């Protein structure tokens, strides 16, 4: 739909909206949130791509959980994108999630080496 | 920090 993220794109809205209510009603204290690259950043691919993290972890939590996982250069940088805007550090993925999940119910969240735009 | 796959999908624990 928004063709920004590729997860939307490779899946149907109506598998991604039954994925969602499944996942919620069954994981109510944990979020659905799709990590992916940017466009042709210069950071290594994540491949996994469906992270299912808790309500009340911050988003600083989860920069520190998604750099692992890249297993990302110690040079670089890290800023992830809630709607092309960083999302503040101080605030919790249940949060975000609760003002930013789209229609499938899913957050999707990009990241990158430079900040393509928050501040 | 904790790494968990069911479903297809990471579980990543506060751990």
């Amino acid at each position: 739909g928004s063709m920004k993220f590729q997860y939307k794109e490779d899946h149907p809205f109506e598998y991604r909206k039954k994925e969602g209510e499944k996942i919620r009603k069954k994981y109510p204290d944990r979020v659905p949130v799709i990590v992916e690259k940017a466009p042709k950043a210069r950071v290594p691919d994540l491949d996994k791509r469906k992270y299912l993290v808790p309500s009340d972890l911050t988003v600083g939590q989860f920069y520190f959980l998604i750099r692992k996982r890249i297993h990302l250069r110690p040079e670089d940088a890290l800023f992830f994108f809630v709607n092309n805007t960083i999302p503040p550090t101080s605030a919790t993925m249940g949060q975000l999630y609760e003002d930013n999940h789209e229609e499938d119910y899913f957050l999707y969240v990009a990241y990158s080496d430079e900040s393509v735009y928050g501040k | 920090g904790s790494e968990y796959e069911e479903d297809g999908w990471t579980v990543l624990e506060p751990d």
